[PDB]
RNA sequence: GAAACUGCGAAUGGCUCAUUAAAUCAGUUAUCGUUUAUUUGAUAGUUCCUUACAUGGUAUAACUGUGGUAAUUCUAGA
RNA sequence: AUUCAUAAUAACUUUUCGAAUCGCAUGGCCUUGUGCUGGCGAUGGUUCAUUCAAAUUUCUGCCCUAUCAACUUUCGAUGGUA
């Protein structure tokens, strides 16, 4: 009996297993005015303007000092984009829960101005995504896995040709996400890929099914 | 029911008499349906496949299940047809239901009691409040002295009345005072108060202490004080967690040093024959069963704290009984020993109380030296009570006895500085003395 | 009247919260708690009034109760909490730490104030007794009981507490030389060298004081309050660092 | 008068108007809490036993069991009382309240039947109205059903069947005092949390003689 | 009805202050509790704050006190022999501070006999007691004082009247018969 | 989530200036002479001590139902 | 400045207190028991400290009246003791 009849009053409780059962992921499913998709002098410098006017936390202080020195403009990222990554990496793996909405929604930007030239970066960006997952359940935070899990599927969204192309190698980086003893972890870390499979055409949807029963066999002992 | 029964027992008193015993005796009663039951057949198998969707696991169930019982369909034939037999087993209140009966309608009771009494005689297991719906029944007898076996239930009754649930302790005095005599009817209401939790120090203070107004008697002493002596028996039972509960006992204990010698000893033969020392002192030292329990351990424990008590409070004046004291503490003092060196260390809890019960006996020996000594004899007893000194002592006195004066050793120094018990000294080797050495 | 006052005017309220006498009739009576009613700042006074975070009651009600500030490092979500004096208020969505102490004008300076610092609290012992069961506290100027104190932390001194732990790291001892802060009276707000202490049994003692440019006044020892030793404070002053001039 | 007799073994109750003086004198300077005979009242009523239960006059003054008075006072009552709920907390209103001798000037009498008679009263003995509620508690539960130690409540607690429209529908009661897996849990903790308090005090107390005899030592 | 402002008095100077304002309850008094010897009754009066106070209308028992060993026993009290404001309190027997009642000597005779191995009337440094009390054990009761405050407690404790003490109340009684 | 029980508030606020001439009040002290809801900080293993803690007991409201009176924020019996 | 804080002894008490309460969670362990452990916080509770208060109180200070010069004390006025 989940709550249906809603309270007249304004303020309610929401325990957070409440608010994660009531959370999807889909931002085409979702919709607002999207800052980067407003205004086009480059999409991460875009969203680094008005997160810099928002945010007002220690670690995100830090990168946008460094990366507002070195950034400015679409060369500059493209000359400079290892370092750019290194940083925003670092400080994601610093796991700080006030400055992470600025730095997933910078990583998901950087990804969209960096698109097929991002790949090289793409397998320990993913790597740092699930460690923050994780981590998050310890600390459990509704927003962080609705900020996380968001990136994951803009990052899709923005590669979906390529990620098409080499579907699988995805599911084999997600499959820790998606066999996670955690019904969420397993619920929006499918969604996600769902929002990717979807996209794939038939024949490397072909190969895919056929690996990923073959790995169901492998995992048979599993049911999660 | 029982609105109607009370109106037709009349009609018929003998078979609602049986089927109250009947139902009395039936729940210890063993019930078995020990039915047939057909050589095992391991027909069975994963049938159909294993979904995740709620309701087709479901049916899905439903179909494998009904798929187990054909495939083993003879055991199932017996248990289908166990299933439709029914019950036999009667509910396990039954006993309770038949007791608020007889409550119902005692005199039928009174008249027969003959199948009655066993069960008291047996003291019950029974249930709490079983127990006492049956003794509100007693209660209610009206011509009680003439019942079948009066005195052995008058003993169980004043066991009873030793008993330490001060509920349990009045409907005891319900019935002994259904038992009918003038004195206890003089003294009706004073014990009643004397039961009653608030009025209970006052009513010791008022008509406990010698050569007062309400004093009992001397004829009524010598009738009332075994009633007044298992009352006071409960009372010391009582155990000491707050302030209020250990001046209750206190009190009992400080009330005790003015009634009389025989009194006095015969409070402590309660205490020794809740107890037992006729193990040993039928054979020598050595144990029959090795009833090592928490149980007796306890009994001896609450046994040697009542008796340190004692001593503190008639620490001259008090009678010594090699029956009822002397003996009993040396059983307890023995058994510690025994059990120390009997079972191993994993029994944390055992050897703990074992060793404190050989602290409270030893002090409670140096005591009772100190307090009596001279002043009566000991060779009757000196060779056991220098055995339950020597057996483990004497071999690690030196090494264990060293920091402060112990009460063992206290001991050994009231031996040393009185002469005529030099005969312990003597008793050994002088193992004693070279221990001191 | 017949019981506790719950109200409270405006033209009433203690001088130092620099309130407007036009924009109502009420002021925001301190609920009980830490520090005396007139000599402590409620939480809207501060959020409101100071910082200008809010712009109603009903906005500094809603930070509250969104579980945004810590008072000495515990949440407080009542909204006349009164905060007072050598505090420590963190608003961490802005990432900052306030220590609230005097300016010179009397009034409380907002001090920002960073993690190292916001760390601990200074308090001034100024109680000394031996408890149940006979385990020694002390008291000190703001409720804060602590148990199992130096054995030479004597009535009037500074003991430096970390908040983490609610414990003692260390203590400052009322001799002459010493820093001193000063928290009431006409000079409060005024940071000098204490120079005499001139003690009266039965009466108040009074102190005298001499500030940096060697200009001396005197205070009692009611408002004098310990602070570090010579030159080195052990909190950061604010600024001016309590020199009252021309 | 008029008599509201009640029958509470089946919990039912009429009214019947009184005219005979005769019945009325049977009645009358009897208290309530006394004992009637029904025999007495009338024939219909043989053999039947009432208990004088209460009544109001022919003004509506209550009677009041303790007043020993066929009159009519004026009583200054108080909180845990009949015929009186306060308004307020700790007020005594003084209400005018009429005695408990039974009197003429009754205007209703309540009785309720104690030993039913020999002949079959209309609505009162005839039918019957049910319980309205069932059990709660768990010992409660257990007590109604007899139930042994060992069954569990939660397949025995008493559903209700209400209907709305087309959807039937059924309702059940929380078990108040019921033993749960969440109440062992705080247990536990309660338990584990002062084992961990007296540890830190035994710490720290440690720890400052700790100090205190470094300093005597130094 | 019973108040305790200083308001309804003459002034120092003997002038009459007119009345200032209503009575307040929180300068109030109540009906005093003439405690008696009977059986025990003990009303609770509920004080300012929460707290409460225990008069005690009728007493018997009471905690008496030698004080010389320093020991403590419950004992009876028989009924009062003195009193320092009321001979009146002394005809009425009723207990208050300050009363000289006879106790019951049974349990501190009990305690002296098993404690210094002699019986009373008819270690021995020790043993040696004074000439007073002595006689007082011979007839069985004692002068003890009554050293608390029924009507604030519920409870006659006291001590048992030392040298000095008893002689100055035995040359008052004697004095006054 | 109505009703009702339980908890809390209702002792504040607002209004007037009748009384009151060391009274009030003003500044200044004392409580080593006392109560204090609340807030805030600390703070409560007692292992044992002779014959359910997987958690005792009975009531009562609202409610169902029978009624009284010219009438009230009246209320009786079950 | 204390018969202070605090500690200790013996008793006493119609005798208190020493959590039978509630929310969200569902983790750790394994002798696989529906066993053993455990997280965040609501409420309450004794004793001190604090805070919001309160009650009493020290010193000094009031307008016109001497054609009001004696006042207060049974009926408390001043002091002592209980």
């Amino acid at each position: 009996q989940r709550q249906t009849t809603k309270s007249s009053k304004r303020y309610r409780y929401s325990s957070f297993k409440a608010r994660i059962d009531d959370l999807k992921i889909e931002p085409a499913r979702n919709l607002e005015k999207r800052v980067h998709d407003y205004v086009e002098s480059s999409h991460f410098l875009a969203s680094f303007d008005q997160w810099k006017e928002i945010n007002l936390s220690a670690k995100f202080t830090e990168f946008a000092a460094e990366i507002e020195h070195d950034v400015q403009t679409l060369p500059q990222i493209l000359y400079h984009d290892k370092k750019i990554f290194n940083s925003l990496v670092s400080f994601i793996n610093f796991h700080d829960e006030f400055s992470l909405q600025p730095l997933l929604d910078l990583l998901a930007q950087f990804c969209h101005d960096l698109g097929p030239d991002f790949l090289k970066f793409y397998e320990e960006a993913i790597k740092t995504l699930i460690n923050l997952l994780d981590a998050a359940i310890e600390f459990e935070s509704s927003n962080v896995f609705e900020w996380g899990f968001n990136c994951l599927a803009y990052i899709f969204k923005y590669l979906s040709k390529f990620l098409v192309k080499k579907l699988v190698l995805t599911c084999d980086l997600l499959i820790p996400l998606l066999s996670h003893s955690k019904e969420y972890l397993s619920r929006f870390s499918a969604e996600a890929l769902s929002f990717l499979v979807r996209k794939c055409p038939v024949s490397n949807l072909r190969e895919f099914v056929r690996s990923v029963f073959e790995k169901l066999e492998g995992d048979d002992e599993q049911t999660n | 029911v029982f609105d109607t029964l009370p109106n037709v027992y009349t009609k018929d008193e003998a078979l609602v008499w049986k089927l109250v015993l009947s139902f009395i005796k039936l729940p210890d009663e063993n019930q078995n349906l020990d039915y047939y039951q057909p050589l095992l057949e391991d027909g069975a198998n994963k049938v159909l496949w294993d979904s995740s969707v709620v309701r087709l696991r479901d049916t899905i169930d439903t179909f494998s299940h009904i798929w187990s019982k054909y495939s083993t369909q003879n055991t199932s034939i017996i248990s289908t047809t166990i299933e439709r037999r029914g019950n036999t087993t009667y509910p396990i209140l039954i006993r309770n239901q038949a007791l608020k009966v007889m409550l119902s309608i005692p005199q039928v009771a009174e008249n027969h009691f003959v199948d009655i009494a066993p069960f008291v005689y047996n003291d019950f297991s029974w249930t709490e409040v079983d127990r006492n719906v049956f003794l509100k029944t007693l209660s209610k007898f009206k011509n009680i002295k003439n019942v079948y076996s009066a005195t052995e239930l008058h003993d169980h009754l004043m066991v009873l009345l030793g008993s330490r649930n001060t509920d349990v302790q009045k409907l005891a005095l319900d019935a002994l005072l259904a038992y009918k005599n003038p004195t206890l009817n003089k003294y009706r209401d004073n014990l009643k108060n004397l039961l009653d939790d608030t009025l209970f120090k006052d009513e010791i203070t008022t008509f406990l202490t010698e050569n007062g107004s309400q004093s009992i008697k001397a004829e009524d002493e010598k009738v009332v004080m075994p009633y007044v002596l298992r009352i006071f028996f409960g009372r010391a039972q009582v155990p000491p967690t707050s302030g209020q509960k250990r001046s209750r006992k206190i009190a009992v204990i400080s009330v005790l040093p003015n009634f009389k010698k025989p009194y006095i000893n015969d409070f402590l033969s309660l205490a020794s024959e809740r107890l037992d020392y006729n193990y040993f002192f039928g054979n020598s030292h050595q144990i029959n069963s090795s009833k090592a329990t928490l149980k007796t351990i306890r009994r001896m424990t609450g046994f040697v704290n009542i008796v340190n008590s004692t001593l503190s409070v008639l620490r001259t004046n008090f009678p010594l009984h090699t029956n009822s004291v002397l003996q009993p503490l040396i059983y307890s003092i023995a058994m510690a020993y025994y059990v120390l060196d009997t079972e191993s260390t994993e029994e944390v809890h055992l050897r703990k109380m074992a060793s404190n019960l050989r602290q409270q006996g030893l002090k409670c020996l140096s005591s009772v030296f100190e307090f009596v000594g001279n002043t009566f004899d000991w060779s009757t007893s000196m060779e056991d009570i220098y055995a339950v000194v020597v057996k483990p002592r004497i071999s690690h006195f030196s090494d264990e006895n060293l920091q402060q004066p112990s009460s063992l050793l206290r001991l050994f120094l009231y031996w040393a500085h009185n002469p005529s018990l030099y005969q312990f000294l003597y008793y050994d080797e002088f193992a004693t003395a070279t221990a001191l050495m | 009247a017949r019981g506790p006052k719950k109200h409270l005017k405006r033209l009433a309220a203690p001088h130092h919260w620099l309130l407007d006498k036009l924009s109502g009739c009420y002021a925001p009576r301190p609920s009980a708690g830490p520090h005396k009613l007139r000599e402590s700042l409620p939480l809207i006074v501060f959020l409101r009034n100071r910082l200008k975070y809010a712009l109603n009651g009903r906005e500094v009600k809603a930070i509250l109760m969104q579980r945004h500030v810590k008072v000495d490092g515990k949440v407080r979500t009542d909204t006349t909490y009164p905060a007072g004096f050598m505090d420590v208020i963190t608003l961490d969505a802005t990432n900052e730490n306030f220590r609230l102490v005097y300016d010179v004008k009397g009034r409380f300076a907002v001090h920002r104030i960073t993690d190292e610092e916001a760390s601990y609290k200074l308090g001034k012992v100024k109680k000394v007794q031996l408890g149940k069961k006979g385990v020694p506290y002390v008291v000190t100027h703001d409720g804060r009981t602590i148990r199992y104190p130096d054995p030479n932390i004597k009535v009037n001194d500074t003991v430096k507490i970390d908040l983490a732990s609610g414990k003692i790291t260390d203590f400052i001892k009322f001799d002459a030389g010493k820093l001193v802060y000063v928290t009431g009276g006409r000079n409060l707000g005024r940071i000098g060298t204490i120079v005499h202490k001139e003690r009266h049994d039965g009466g108040f003692d009074l102190v005298h004081i001499k500030d940096s440019l060697d200009n001396t006044f005197v205070t009692r020892l009611n408002n004098v309050f310990v602070i570090g030793e010579q030159g080195k404070p052990y909190i950061s002053l604010p600024k001016g660092k309590g020199i009252k001039l021309s | 008068m008029k008599l509201n007799i009640s029958y509470p073994v089946n919990g039912s109750q009429k009214t019947f108007e009184i005219d005979d003086e005769h019945r009325i004198r049977v009645f009358f300077d009897k208290r309530i809490g006394q004992e009637v005979d029904g025999e007495a009242v009338g024939d219909e009523f043989k053999g039947y036993v009432f208990k004088i239960s209460g009544g109001n006059d022919k003004q509506g003054f209550p009677m009041k069991q303790g007043v020993l008075l066929p009159t009519r006072i004026k009583l200054l009552l108080t909180k845990n009382v009949s015929c009186y709920r306060p308004r307020r907390d700790g007020e005594r209103k003084r209400k005018s309240v009429r005695g408990a001798i039974v009197g003429p000037d009754l205007a209703v009498l309540a009785l309720v039947i104690v030993k039913k008679g020999e002949q079959e009263l209309e609505g009162l003995t005839d039918t019957t109205v049910p319980k309205r509620l069932g059990p709660k508690r768990a010992n409660n539960i257990r007590k109604f059903f007899g139930l042994s130690k060992e069954d569990d409540v939660r397949d025995f607690v008493i559903r209700r069947e209400v209907t709305k429209g087309e959807k039937t529908y059924t309702k059940a009661p929380k078990i108040q005092r019921l033993v749960t897996p969440q109440r062992l849990q705080r247990k536990r903790h309660q338990r584990a949390l002062k084992v961990r308090n007296a540890q830190a005090q035994r710490e720290a107390a440690a720890e400052y003689a700790q100090l205190l005899a470094k300093r005597l030592s130094e | 009805g019973i108040s305790r402002d200083s308001r309804h008095k003459r002034s120092a100077t003997g002038a009459k202050r007119a009345q200032f304002r209503k009575k307040r309850k929180f300068e109030l008094g109540r009906q005093p509790a003439n405690t008696k010897i009977g059986a025990k009754r003990i009303h609770s009066v509920r004080t300012r704050g929460g707290n409460k106070k225990y008069r005690a209308l009728r007493i018997e028992t009471g905690n008496f006190s030698w004080a010389s060993e320093g020991i403590s026993k419950k004992t009876r009290i028989a009924g009062v022999v003195y009193h320092p404001s009321n001979n009146e309190l002394v005809r009425t027997n009723t207990l208050t501070k300050a009363a000289i009642v006879q106790i019951d000597a049974t349990p501190f005779r009990q305690w002296f006999e098993a404690h210094y191995g002699q019986t009373l009337g008819k270690r021995a440094a020790s043993a040696k007691i004074e000439s007073s009390v002595e006689s007082q054990f011979s007839a069985g009761r004692l002068y003890a004082c009554i050293s608390s405050r029924p009507g604030q407690s519920g409870r006659c404790d006291g001590y048992i009247l030392e040298g000095e003490e008893l002689a100055f109340y035995l040359r008052r009684l004697t004095a006054k018969k």
